[PDB]
C-alpha cells in the first residue's frame, strides 16, 4: 500500500504483522460470527428503510 | 608500602567471542531465509519476482 518507498519489508514489522493477523482470525472473526448467530436466534428487530 | 592495595588482574575478553558470535549471525541469516531488518515476501512476488 506504501510502494511508493515504504515498502513494509522489515522482520520486525512482519513479526508484528503475525501478531494482529492471528487476533483476527482467532479473536475478531468469531466475535462477529458470534453476534450474527446470537442476534439471528432471538427478538424482533427493526431497520430504518 | 604504597603498593599495598591494587586492583586484581581479571582476564579480557577474547577476540574471538566477538568475531564468531559475528559469523553464527549471518550464518543464520544465509542458511535460513530470515533477516531482521529485511523485507518479506507477498503473494505477487511469490507468483513474480519482477
Amino acid at each position: 500500500a506504501y510502494a511508493t518507498v515504504g515498502l513494509m519489508m522489515n522482520a520486525a514489522q512482519n513479526r508484528l504483522r503475525m501478531v494482529c493477523r492471528n487476533i483476527a482470525h482467532n479473536g475478531m472473526v468469531e466475535l462477529m460470527r458470534g453476534i450474527y448467530n446470537l442476534i439471528r436466534e432471538n427478538g424482533e428487530v427493526p431497520i430504518e428503510v | 608500602r604504597q603498593d599495598a592495595i591494587d586492583l586484581f588482574p581479571y582476564h579480557n575478553l577474547p577476540q574471538g567471542i566477538d568475531g564468531l558470535l559475528g559469523m553464527s549471525e549471518e550464518l543464520k541469516e544465509t542458511r535460513t531465509g530470515v533477516t531482521k531488518l529485511g523485507m518479506g515476501i507477498n503473494p505477487d512476488v511469490f507468483k513474480n519476482d519482477n
